[PDB]
């Protein structure tokens, strides 16, 4: 599992910004769960 | 072998060649590999499944 | 007994039946309904 992620504040905030970006992997974690699900938390 | 140990042997140094001289296995092979060579390898990560 | 069977490095902690024939087997052992956790002459 890898996340490739990029962050800042921004200008307009409820719909997505144009021009452009690249994320950056951040995290890899060769474990070895076998993912068909995910979830967003608070 | 359905709960088989996903073991991810890590952050480690080892020697291999006295794997492949041991007497320990009835069966011992390698396949990406010939196991002549084993000490000149490097990883992220084995894991002994 | 405490060895037994359940894909390419497939893993969790879970099992289930193989349909040996057009039933749904329930878990549960029979003529076409082999179990699939076989115990090994150890
Ligand atoms: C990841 O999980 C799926 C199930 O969510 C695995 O699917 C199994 O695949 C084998 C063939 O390789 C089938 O015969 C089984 O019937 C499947 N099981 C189920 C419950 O559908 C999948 O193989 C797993 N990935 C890996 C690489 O093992």
């Amino acid at each position: 599992f890898k996340i490739y992620s990029k962050h800042t504040p921004i200008n307009l905030v409820r719909d997505l910004p144009q021009g452009f970006s690249a994320l950056e992997p951040l995290v890899d974690l060769p474990i070895g769960i076998n993912i068909t699900r995910f979830q967003t938390l608070l | 072998v359905y709960a088989w140990n996903r073991k991810r042997i890590s952050n480690c140094v080892a020697d291999y060649s006295v794997l492949y001289n041991s007497a320990s296995f009835s069966t011992f092979k390698c396949y990406g590999v010939s196991p002549t060579k084993l000490n000149d390898l490097c990883f992220t990560n084995v894991y002994a499944d | 007994y405490n060895y037994r069977y359940r894909k390419p490095f497939e893993r969790d902690i879970s099992t289930e039946i193989y349909q040996a024939g057009s039933k749904p087997c329930n878990g549960v052992e029979g003529f076409n309904c082999y179990f699939p956790l076989q115990s090994y002459g150890f």
